[PDB]
């Protein structure tokens, strides 16, 4: 009798602890993604942002030259 | 001049609040699983 | 004498295990918060930085446009 | 004008897939450690 | 030309060390739990 | 017979409870780690865009003063 309530008890504790590591799992899961996401993300931002640097740099060298020229 | 477009650039969001509500569940519901003898 | 010994072990690690699943939900409610965060903050970077191009353009359009005038 | 270069800023990435992969291994595996009197 | 503020986005940082602290304590712990008939 | 099998599942039900904590440990430092990096890393693009845009506008300022000298 105190062997079924020790097995039955076990039982649904470790019904429990599967449900809770599935979702510590899924939840795991989903945070590598959106932090990889971001990641990605935050990379794509840096190299566009290189990229307009660049430009709005050229850009400038050549109003500053050609304002040199003017004056 | 037209400057690259970077509007696109999206950062998304995460909602695991289902599996922190379960995981507080399950630690709360774990007295239910003490063996009294 | 054996079952209470199985008892008190299996008491001390449901109580050990509820611990580290509190832990475990605190700890991924505090990755949720700040990932959630950092993608709030990521996001208005790129709002603003969209803005802050946008007029950077414009006013190098004005430039580019006054000087041809001016050349 | 030389605008200051940012290109060495790098965002890391996170690999958390055996982790995940060992947790989903032991919540199939406790089935194995069930009491069957 | 005055072009945006933007020096007021800040990203947080996490702190959770304490709970992968208690995390592995516990790890370490269960094993004055097993059971030696 | 069956306070063995009991102390051998509860036994066996514990190590992988361990082997999963210890895995879950080391994924939430491994996130904490990369979160607080993609953190760093955002601040010190603010600083740096921050930094950016205020030699930008002191250029473009400068253009246009010297433009309005010119026109």
């Amino acid at each position: 009798e105190n062997q079924k309530l020790i097995a039955n008890q076990f039982n649904s504790a470790i019904g429990k602890i599967q449900d809770s590591f599935s979702s510590t799992a899924s939840a795991l899961g989903k945070l590598q993604d959106v932090v990889n996401q971001n990641a990605q993300a935050l990379n794509t931002l840096v190299k566009q942002l290189s990229s307009n640097f660049g430009a709005i740099s050229s850009v400038l060298n050549d109003i500053l030259s050609r304002l040199d020229k003017v004056e | 001049v037209d400057l690259g477009d970077i509007s696109g650039i999206n950062a998304s969001v995460v909602n695991i609040q289902k599996e922190i509500d379960r995981l507080n569940e399950v630690a709360k519901n774990l007295n239910e699983s003490l063996i009294d003898l």
